[PDB]
């Protein structure tokens, strides 16, 4: 999420911000600091975990050829959910 | 006469913009006084023809 | 030339510097309907040269 | 081995003659250069610069290298006489906007890492 | 003999009134110059061979158009110009003496690609 | 295409051509800007068998130059047969 | 030659060029050092630098060559060679619809005779070679820089010349003119090591050192 | 379903003119000079 | 595939700027002639070499 | 096959000589040139009324760059650096590190729009359709610095033009 540093400058999704003594803050005087307010780390975390019945599931990102290369995710571990290395969607095997 | 239709077709552009005030508004904003079919209007007020 | 720039733009996306022809062939197939538009442009171009 | 095709001069004695001939052409040209280009330098500064350029290669003993230096020098002279060069090209020999860089070890030490 | 052409179609290449007589002169002059080249030089053996072949055609075909189809060198005015060039070449091969052995072999890896 | 009959006559006469037949401004005879999706074909190498790459590997068939001569009654030859003379066009020999 | 993706061979032209390569080497043995024909049918004649005027004159005037057009003339810099420069002549014959490549060599200090007497087209190609490589052509009607700026020092197309050079230009308001200063780059050019550590073409494998 | 590329129509395209077309206009030289001379005579009269 | 098309090469006679202008205008006409043949002989298939 | 362009012999009969005499004295072939420009005066001009009308474009148009997201909001870019390696102008600078959730993501994605040649090689090389060239072309600036796009500027461009960008990829991805 977008949060402001004590001096008031916004912090980007990469965690970048200028210190209170950094002369480079002069570039924002009379202008604005461009910051994207839709942090991708928050939005992916809002997606529900998909329940599946097989030990191995495939993700192409949705949209077929408009997604990402099809990869196969192993769901044998019960402690954690299998995560797509491309798009971050999580899958869990039904009742292990 | 096709000549009369031209003059008549030019008098219908005044009425198609809502009168002289509307006709002059589009003559000075856009430098064109054609009348077209309203395809739609967006949320900012732009009207597309 | 402006109309022939659209043929460039409709096969590559750039009006001039297409980067379309590459070692091995071309980059993408002609979009549907382009050859019909080239026929229409070519059908009249001879008259343009006559005026020239 | 050690037998090579010459360019213009077969030995240093012959080569040095071309060096002197080139120096006399540059020496006579500076007054015209300082006039046509409307340079704010004196004829003395220009002729000092020519001398500085010649002494920069006083250690050469290969006649062929000397022949190329004269060849390159004559191309420079031709560019200046015919005013192919502009005022900017003739003043690049003086480095007027380059801040003097340090020479001693301590001054080089304070400003950076370069030798 | 045939009617005289009005133009050769090539700019600056004038029509020749007497193509046969001029060709017989040039080929004969070439064969005389080639007599000064050593008998075993490949330039003499090859150049005399092709010159004799063209000379025979000139002597065995009075029609210019039919002669052109045999020589296969374009217009008959082009064939005359090539005869003039070959004659000039032969006069220069004597001075150069290319039939002599190789002046100097290249360094060990001069024509080695890739490096 | 909106020109009156009189102006069409005037411009056709002043140029000597029938301009209306070949208008340089485009109209509804152009293609639709939305088109049906394509289904492009595949190449000759899209096969499941008899398609080993070493049998169609063009790069690996290139060879180094073949040395004809190296310094490390035979008839005369030319680089190729003399070029055949061009033939005058029958479509329109003279412009 | 039925394979769709492979380039067909023209073995008729390969024989003809090989035959003519021997023909030139037989007529000019004083200068010809090596002849070869590539797999795409391009004939190369490698000569001694002394043979530039004899070889090109023969190839332009001989009735069986008639290479009347100089397609191009250029140099290649190979630092590892004793003679780092390789002067390349690309000739075209309109009579025989053929092409030939003539190659020689030189170094930083050895001149090469100018071919302007043989081809008027070589006037600017030799200026470009001198300007971009520093190869001197003897007896050139007028040799000087053609592409580089006036007063430019060095030869850009040498392999040891840096890509961005040594100097750059800006405008200075103090002297009211354009000045030249040592090059500083806001972003340095990023060198990519693209070579794969696995051999690609066994046919060209050089003998082990 | 089946391949669909950008291709010509089944029968091909119609003929395309390319050759020069400069139509002949005007009157002959004789008529043009006759009209000009007749204008002068009426003007002089 | 230039050997599969038909076109005429314009040739000058004077070697001047007017003959080179006529050659260029006539070459434009021949390009329309080739475009007609390319629009009708266009074959189907892939557009880049099938060698990945 | 060749043809002659200027190899013609004029007729020498008295009617042809008089015709050429009338052309010389009465400027007939110059009057004919006037008639061609008079015809254009009475044709409709080809001008469009910009900015109220726009020149036609196509879905393949290569305009301003944008970074796209998946429908869930996650960034498509996974810091592979294929765009950086293929960019002919070296206009792309990328840095990456594991994100707080362990995802392969970028911390720097800069495009110097003054080095870029708008060639589209980056969107060809992207295996996840992350970096695209959008349809926008009206983005002139009053200062140089505004053309040095960073990651925040590129994500804002993607979020702004996604509606149009997605429809153009939908119209052209079968040709790719
Ligand atoms: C010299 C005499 C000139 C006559 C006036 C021009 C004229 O009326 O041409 C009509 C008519 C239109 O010609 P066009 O090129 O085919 O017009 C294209 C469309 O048909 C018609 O084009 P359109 O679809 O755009 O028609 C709508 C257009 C049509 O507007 C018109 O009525 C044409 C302008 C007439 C005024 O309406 C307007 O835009 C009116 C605003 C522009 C008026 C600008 C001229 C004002 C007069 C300036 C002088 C003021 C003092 O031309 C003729 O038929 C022959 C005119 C010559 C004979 C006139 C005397 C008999
Ligand atoms: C029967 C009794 C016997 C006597 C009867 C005689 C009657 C006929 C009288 C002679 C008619 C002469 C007509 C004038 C000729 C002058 C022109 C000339 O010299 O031609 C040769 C000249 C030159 O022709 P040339 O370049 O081909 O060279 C001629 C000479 N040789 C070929 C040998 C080199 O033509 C021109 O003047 C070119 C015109 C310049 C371009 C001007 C733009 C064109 C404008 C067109 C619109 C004009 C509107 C004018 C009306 C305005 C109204 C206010
Ligand atoms: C604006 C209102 C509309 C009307 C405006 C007037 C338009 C007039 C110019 C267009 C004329 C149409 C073009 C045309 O037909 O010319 C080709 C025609 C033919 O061109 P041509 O060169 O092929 O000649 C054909 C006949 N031979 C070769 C035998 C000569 O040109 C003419 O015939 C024009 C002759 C008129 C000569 C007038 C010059 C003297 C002027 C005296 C003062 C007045
Ligand atoms: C020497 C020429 C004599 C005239 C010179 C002086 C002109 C007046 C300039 C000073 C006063 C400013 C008037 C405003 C400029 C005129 C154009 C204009 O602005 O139109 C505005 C008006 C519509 O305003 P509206 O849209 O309702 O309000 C905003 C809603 N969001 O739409 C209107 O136009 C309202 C109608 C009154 C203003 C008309 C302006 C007339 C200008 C001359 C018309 C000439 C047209 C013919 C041209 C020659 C053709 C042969
Ligand atoms: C001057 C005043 C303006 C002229 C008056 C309007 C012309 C009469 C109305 C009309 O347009 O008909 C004229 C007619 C043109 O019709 P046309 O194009 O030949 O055939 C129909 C093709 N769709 O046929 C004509 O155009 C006759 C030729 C025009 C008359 C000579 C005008 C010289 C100027
Ligand atoms: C500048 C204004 C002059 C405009 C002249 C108009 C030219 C013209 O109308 O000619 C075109 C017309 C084409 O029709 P057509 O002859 O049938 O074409 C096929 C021929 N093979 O053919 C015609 O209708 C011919 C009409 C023009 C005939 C020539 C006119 C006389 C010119 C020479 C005298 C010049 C001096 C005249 C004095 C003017 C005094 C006001
Ligand atoms: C018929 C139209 C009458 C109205 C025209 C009014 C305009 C006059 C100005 C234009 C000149 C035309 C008048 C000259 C006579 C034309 C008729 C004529 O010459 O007879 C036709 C006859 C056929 O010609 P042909 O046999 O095919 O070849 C020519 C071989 N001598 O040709 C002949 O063989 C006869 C001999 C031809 C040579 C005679 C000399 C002609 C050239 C002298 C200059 C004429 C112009 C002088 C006036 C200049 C001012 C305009
Ligand atoms: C102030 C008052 C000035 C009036 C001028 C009067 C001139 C009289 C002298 C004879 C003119 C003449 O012979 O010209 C009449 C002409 C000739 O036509 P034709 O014989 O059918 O054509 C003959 C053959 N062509 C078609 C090849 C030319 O006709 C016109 O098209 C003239 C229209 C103007
Ligand atoms: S469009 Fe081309 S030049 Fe621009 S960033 Fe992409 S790859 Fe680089
Ligand atoms: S934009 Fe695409 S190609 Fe570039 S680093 Fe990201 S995922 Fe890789
Ligand atoms: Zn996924």
């Amino acid at each position: 999420g977008v949060r402001t540093s004590p001096t008031g400058e916004k912090v980007t999704h990469t965690g970048q911000v200028y210190d209170d003594g950094d002369y480079r803050k002069v570039r924002f005087v009379g202008r604005q600091k461009e910051v994207n307010e839709n942090f991708a780390i928050d939005l992916i975390a809002e997606q529900p975990v998909s329940q599946v019945g097989s030990r191995v599931i495939s993700c192409d990102g949705g949209g077929g050829a408009l997604g990402h290369p099809r990869v196969y995710i192993n769901l044998d571990k019960e402690t954690k959910t299998g995560t797509c290395g491309y798009c971050g969607l999580q899958f869990r095997q039904q009742h292990h | 006469m096709e000549l009369l239709q031209v003059l008549k077709r030019g008098l219908q552009q005044v009425s198609g913009h809502g009168g002289l005030r509307g006709y002059l508004r589009v003559l000075f904003r856009a430098n064109d006084v054609r009348v077209g079919t309203l395809v739609g209007e967006d949320k900012y007020g732009n009207k597309y023809y | 030339r402006e109309k022939m720039f659209e043929f460039y733009e409709r096969v590559s996306g750039a009006r001039m510097h297409a980067a379309y022809v590459r070692p091995g062939g071309v980059h993408q197939d002609l979009p549907l309907g382009l050859m019909d538009d080239i026929y229409e442009f070519s059908k009249n171009f001879s008259l343009r040269i006559d005026e020239l | 081995s050690t037998s090579v095709k010459p360019i213009f001069s077969r030995d240093m004695n012959e080569a040095k003659r071309r060096v002197r001939e080139l120096y006399r052409a540059w020496y006579r040209e500076v007054p015209n250069t300082v006039h046509l280009f409307q340079l704010d330098i004196s004829v003395k500064q220009g002729r000092d610069k020519v001398r500085e350029m010649f002494k920069k290669n006083a250690h050469i003993t290969d006649p062929r290298v000397v022949d190329l230096l004269v060849i390159k020098g004559k191309m420079e002279l031709e560019e200046t006489i015919k005013v192919w060069k502009q005022r900017t090209h003739v003043m690049r020999f003086f480095h007027e906007t380059e801040a003097p860089r340090p020479k001693d070890f301590l001054s080089k030490f304070y400003v950076g890492h370069d030798p | 003999a045939g009617l005289l052409k009005k133009t050769t179609g090539l700019v600056g290449l004038a029509v020749c009134e007497t193509p046969h007589e001029r060709l017989k002169i040039l080929y004969t002059k070439i064969l005389d110059v080639l007599g000064h080249i050593p008998k075993n030089a490949a330039y003499r053996k090859y150049t005399e061979q092709i010159t004799n072949e063209k000379l025979s055609m000139v002597k065995a075909e009075p029609d210019v158009k039919k002669l052109e189809e045999r020589l296969q060198g374009g217009q008959i005015e082009e064939v005359i110009l090539q005869a003039e060039n070959e004659l000039s070449l032969a006069r220069k091969m004597i001075q150069w003496k290319p039939w002599e052995p190789l002046v100097e072999e290249p360094p060990a890896s001069q024509w080695k690609w890739p490096i | 295409a909106s020109a009156t009959r009189f102006i069409q006559w005037l411009r056709n006469w002043a140029s000597g051509r029938d301009l209306q037949a070949k208008l340089q401004l485009r109209y509804q005879e152009i293609s639709k800007r939305t088109q049906p999706p394509p289904k492009l074909p595949v190449g000759p190498s899209h096969k499941l068998s008899n398609n080993y790459y070493c049998t169609r590997d063009g790069r690996r068939e290139a060879m180094p130059p073949s040395i004809v001569m190296s310094s490390q009654e035979k008839k005369a030859v030319s680089p190729a047969p003399p070029i055949k003379r061009w033939e005058l066009s029958q479509d329109e020999p003279y412009l | 030659d039925t394979r769709p993706t492979v380039r067909p061979r023209n073995d008729v032209a390969h024989k003809q060029l090989s035959a003519f390569g021997e023909y030139v080497a037989e007529i000019l043995p004083k200068y010809v050092q090596q002849v070869q024909v590539s797999c795409f049918n391009e004939l190369e004649i490698c000569i001694h630098p002394d043979g530039v005027i004899p070889v090109l004159t023969f190839l332009r005037d001989h009735s069986n060559a008639q290479f009347k057009s100089l397609a191009d003339l250029t140099a290649v810099d190979i630092p590892t060679r004793q003679n780092r420069f390789e002067i390349v002549y690309n000739l075209l014959s309109l009579r025989f619809n053929s092409r030939i490549r003539v190659k020689t060599y030189t170094d930083e200090l050895t001149p090469i005779e100018s071919s302007v007497p043989v081809y008027k087209a070589a006037n600017w190609y030799e200026r470009e070679i001198w300007d971009m490589f520093g190869v001197f052509f003897a007896n050139h009607p007028d040799l000087r820089r053609i592409l580089t700026d006036y007063g430019f020092e060095g030869h850009p197309f040498r392999k040891d010349f840096p890509l961005s050079g040594y100097v750059e230009l800006r405008y200075d308001d103090e002297v009211k003119r354009v000045v030249a200063e040592p090059v500083e780059l806001a972003q340095e050019f990023r060198k990519f090591d693209l070579n794969s550590p696995w051999e690609a073409f066994p046919a060209y494998r050089q003998p082990p050192e | 379903s089946k391949v669909k590329q950008d291709m010509p129509p089944v029968g091909g395209y119609g003929p395309i003119d390319y050759k020069r077309n400069l139509p002949r206009r005007g009157l002959s030289g004789y008529s043009m000079f006759a009209v000009g001379i007749g204008a002068l005579l009426f003007g002089y009269w | 595939v230039y050997d599969q098309v038909e076109f005429d090469v314009p040739i000058g006679s004077r070697g001047d700027c007017y003959d080179r202008y006529l050659c260029r205008v006539e070459e434009m006409r021949q390009s329309i002639r080739i475009i007609s043949q390319c629009l009708n002989k266009m074959p189907p298939g892939e557009i880049k070499v099938d060698d990945a | 096959t060749y043809k002659y362009v200027n190899l013609r012999e004029p007729s020498m009969d008295m009617k042809s000589v008089t015709d050429r005499a009338a052309q010389t004295l009465l400027w007939t072939e110059l009057i004919r040139g006037l008639g061609m420009t008079l015809s254009y005066l009475f044709r409709e001009p080809a001008t469009i009324n910009y900015p109220f009308e726009k020149g036609p474009l196509s879905p393949r148009f290569r305009g301003e760059h944008a970074l796209r997201r998946y429908p869930s909001g996650e960034e498509r870019c996974i810091a592979c650096k294929l765009c950086e390696a293929v960019c002919p102008a070296q206009a792309i600078t990328i840095e990456a590190e594991p994100r707080a959730d362990g995802s392969r993501r970028t911390t720097r994605y800069d495009i110097d729009m003054t080095k870029c040649i708008y060639c589209g090689f980056c969107q060809e090389a992207c295996p996840v359709d992350a970096i695209v060239e959008g349809p926008n072309f009206e983005f002139s600036t009053e200062t140089h610095e505004e053309l040095l796009y960073n990651k925040e500027k590129l994500l804002n461009n993607g979020d702004k033009w996604e509606a149009e960008i997605a429809a153009n990829i939908q119209a052209d991805y079968l040709y790719r």
